[PDB]
């Protein structure tokens, strides 16, 4: 490589070079809930 | 051929080479742009007379819509082009001028307050200008100048003229705060919060950023207001917030105390229209005027779980309904305590009652669990009492139900805000919080504009930016400069209400939080959801607490400490470390590090300056400047669009390239209980509260819908870590 490295610096030229809610509960599993 | 506009008026022949000149100083030393790509992409159209300025502004357009994953670096090419515009419409040129020339041109216009020419001589004002360092204006983003020219920055809101740059805004706060200060140590201060500010390690609120050298003087983000059951209070407190709205000011209000619709009043002389016809006067009170000419008014309203009136409360926002009973333009905070969980844990019912006909329980609902349990069970066996039941599942479900809906009803636990607090619920209990639920302070009731007895709660803030520390004892300093700073600042600004003065001068209340904390996450390798933060936030937030409490306590020495001191806690020697609610210790087991029994008896001997210190703001705008992820909240992408007046921003993560991996965004976390523990964790050491949000994907759940049980499990889990408020509710929109 003769030039140092660099991105394309026209990345626009690719474009032409190619081709609700559930309402359930469970009070049961909520109490066995520790405050 | 054709004709352009100059800045000046003057007009000459286009030349394109001063578009790609100006581009290629944008883009030095950044990777991946393309000047080509910034010309084509801006469509600029050449008219005859085109002016330059429109010029200018397209290409600043067209950079900023080219900032992506690939091509970050087009945050800093957009920043330099916007900063560069600034620099033209305030100065005529690039490079600014002498700090003692701009302030003199700038006090003669009445754009700044004459007390900076009092204040300090010509010698002082050269002195400073060797402080500034005009070229960290390059180091911002383009979110962060987009919010400078659009909020901070001093400008007409009628001709929309800049008059200033970014590192004068900065030098003029720190002049403005430390201007009282004795002449021994005053550009020592002002250069080192000068420093602090301008590199981002402190991040500093809305008002003071836009504010802090103004004529007018007003820069508390946070005005909590409590009104009274009485025609006298009402008007009180509408007064109070058009105020307050109208110099920068949100408003927190608390209407729990007005009695229920059909209640009788001068013992039936008249029927009481209910709380909605005055929550609509508090409404158009919030929308009377702007934010101080920066953004609109916003306000919170509270009221406890167990009103009457509850059930047509919980509703004001949704869009379905007459506009007689909706109230859809301010967000709602619902009170509740350990009894209201319990009864919905217990599948038993909730007793509704109007505050007047139930004597002490509203004032036990906050200062008082046991009391209020006694009087509660015995008002509902009274079968005198006008009362309501409802299934506390129904109820519950309502309001969580109104909660996903809208996003903006909020839940505030009261007994937490008392047994973890700076405060004694016997003497000044905390009923209530603020626009963003992070703000929880005293207040009382007023009977008239100018009552002397009333007590209305300010709050200033900043933030410490958890991004620009290397070491946790970085804090220490930096913890003094913030806390000096607003402390001077509270003497400083003016007070357009008595009752506000009043709590201000004595409590000195501030709310310090944090932001980058997800950036802050990413560089020690830890996520939100899976608890490997629990112990580096138990450790970090231990040493914010302490440098913060210490700071305090070094001015308390100096200055004295606050007038009300002996009405908090820290004065009976109680640390937030005794009153934290003890299930933390099951989810983070680091240890102590700093010397708290030291603190706790100096804190005995010479008091804080301040009633409270720490308080997690969203700083939503604020965060934006130092190119910072909000708050404790995990970014929503790597490019974030955040919305501003020109229109939409994109944001990158801080040290994109590196930390990509890092991240953990905001819907790639399973759920809440990891960041609600962290959440928890920081409520330990905080003051006040934490605008702490709750984020639901429903596509991570059965058919596609979120269920009821783990909404109501997560409000559950806030209240067994201690979480003292739940602010907005996200639900994913896809
Ligand atoms: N004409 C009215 N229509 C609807 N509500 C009213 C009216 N007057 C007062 N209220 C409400 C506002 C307060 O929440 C509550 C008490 O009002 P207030 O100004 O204290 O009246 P008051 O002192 O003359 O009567 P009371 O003896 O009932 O307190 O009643
Ligand atoms: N003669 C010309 N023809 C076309 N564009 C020009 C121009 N002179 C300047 N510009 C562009 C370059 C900048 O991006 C933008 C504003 O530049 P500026 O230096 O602030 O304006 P001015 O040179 O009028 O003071 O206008
Ligand atoms: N749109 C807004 C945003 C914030 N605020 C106030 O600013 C406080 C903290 O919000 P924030 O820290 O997200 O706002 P900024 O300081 O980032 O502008 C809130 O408690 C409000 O009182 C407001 O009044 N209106
Ligand atoms: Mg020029
Ligand atoms: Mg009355």
């Amino acid at each position: 490589l003769p030039f140092q490295t660099r991105s394309n610096p026209i990345p626009w030229i690719n474009t032409w070079l190619v081709s609700q809610i559930d309402s359930e509960v469970d009070t049961d599993d909520l109490s066995n809930f520790q405050l | 051929n054709l004709l352009v506009t100059k800045r000046d008026g003057s007009t000459e022949r286009i030349n394109l080479d001063k578009i790609h000149r100006v581009l290629d100083w944008a883009a030095e030393g950044l990777h991946n742009v393309s000047i080509s790509q910034v010309e084509l992409r801006s469509h600029i159209q050449f008219y005859d007379g085109i002016k330059t300025s429109d010029i200018h502004e397209t290409i600043i357009k067209a950079a900023a819509d080219l900032i992506s994953r690939d091509a970050p670096d087009y945050q800093y090419l957009a920043a330099r082009l916007a900063i560069f515009h600034l620099r033209k419409k305030a100065y005529g040129q690039f490079e600014p001028p002498a700090l003692y020339d701009h302030v003199v041109k700038m006090v003669e216009m009445g754009k700044y307050d004459n007390h900076l020419l009092e204040d300090y001589t010509e010698e002082e004002f050269k002195q400073m200008d060797t402080f500034i360092d005009h070229d960290r204006d390059m180091t911002f983003s383009y979110a962060a100048v987009k919010q400078l020219e659009g909020k901070y920055l001093v400008q007409n809101r009628v001709t929309g003229e800049i008059y200033e740059s970014a590192q004068f805004l900065y030098i003029l706060v720190a002049a403005c705060l430390f201007s009282n200060y004795p002449r021994e140590t005053r550009l020592q201060y002002v250069k080192r919060f000068y420093d602090a500010v301008s590199t981002f390690k402190i991040s500093l609120p809305t008002p003071i950023m836009s504010g802090v050298r103004t004529p007018t003087r007003q820069f508390s983000s946070c005005v909590l207001i409590e009104c009274g059951d009485s025609l006298d209070s009402i008007n009180a407190t509408s007064s109070a917030i058009v105020k307050y709205v109208s110099q920068r000011a949100g408003i927190g209000i608390n209407a729990g105390r007005i009695r229920a619709l059909g209640s009788p009043i001068r013992g039936g002389e008249a029927f009481h229209t209910g709380c909605i016809p005055f929550y609509k006067h508090f409404q158009t009170a919030v929308k009377s005027c702007s934010q101080g000419g920066v953004r609109g008014g916003a306000a919170t309203l509270f009221y406890p779980m167990w009103h009457l009136e509850v059930e047509s409360l919980l509703v004001l926002k949704n869009n379905r309904g007459v506009e007689g009973n909706r109230v859809r333009h301010m967000d709602y905070g619902v009170q509740i305590n350990k009894l209201m969980y319990t009864r919905l844990l217990k599948g038993e019912d909730i007793t509704l009652f109007s505050p007047s006909d139930v004597p002490g329980l509203y004032d036990a609902f906050f200062a008082d669990q046991e009391e209020f349990e006694r009087l509660y069970t015995k008002y509902e066996k009274d079968d005198s009492i006008r009362k309501q039941r409802v299934k506390a599942v129904e109820l519950f479900s309502l309001m969580m139900q109104e909660r996903a809906s809208t996003g903006r009803i909020y839940i505030q636990n009261v007994d937490h805000c008392n047994t973890h607090s700076p405060f004694d619920p016997a003497i000044a209990p905390v009923r209530q919080s603020n626009l963003c639920l992070e703000i929880a302070l005293p207040t009382k009731p007023l009977n008239d504009v100018n009552d002397e007895n009333g007590e209305i709660a300010l709050c200033t803030l900043s933030a410490f930016n958890l991004g620009a520390i290397n070491n946790l004892d970085e804090l220490e300093e930096l913890a003094i400069l913030a806390v000096r700073a607003l402390d001077a600042l509270l003497d400083y600004q003016d007070y357009p209400i008595p009752a506000a003065k009043r709590g201000a001068m004595g409590r000195r209340t501030l709310g310090i939080g944090v932001i980058n904390f997800a950036y802050y996450l990413a560089k020690h390798g830890k996520r939100y959801s899976d608890g490997s933060a629990n112990n580096l936030t138990h450790k970090t937030f231990e040493a914010i607490q302490y440098y913060l409490l210490k700071a305090s306590n070094e001015l308390a020495k100096e200055q004295g400490a606050c007038p009300w001191f002996n009405e908090t806690t820290y004065a009976k020697g109680i640390l937030p470390i005794d009153t934290y609610k003890k299930d933390l210790d099951t989810i983070a087991n680091e240890p102590l590090h700093y010397d708290w029994e030291a603190l706790r008896e100096s804190i005995k001997t010479h008091g804080l300056r301040n009633s409270t210190l720490s308080a997690l703001m969203p700083s939503e705008t604020s965060s934006q400047i130092s190119n910072a992820t909000n708050g404790i909240e995990p970014p929503r992408g790597y490019v974030s669009i955040k919305a501003s007046k020109d229109g939409i921003l994109r944001q990158v993560v801080p040290d994109y390239e590196h930390l990509h991996d890092a991240y953990e965004l905001l819907w790639e976390m399973p759920g809440n209980d990891g960041y609600l523990q962290l959440v928890g964790i920081m409520q330990k050491f905080i003051d006040q509260s934490i605008s702490a949000n709750t984020n639901y994907d429903p596509s991570r759940f059965p058919s596609g819908k979120v269920p009821m049980q783990q909404l109501l499990k997560d409000l559950l889990t806030a209240y067994k870590f201690g979480v003292k408020t739940l602010y907005y509710q996200n639900t994913r929109d896809g």
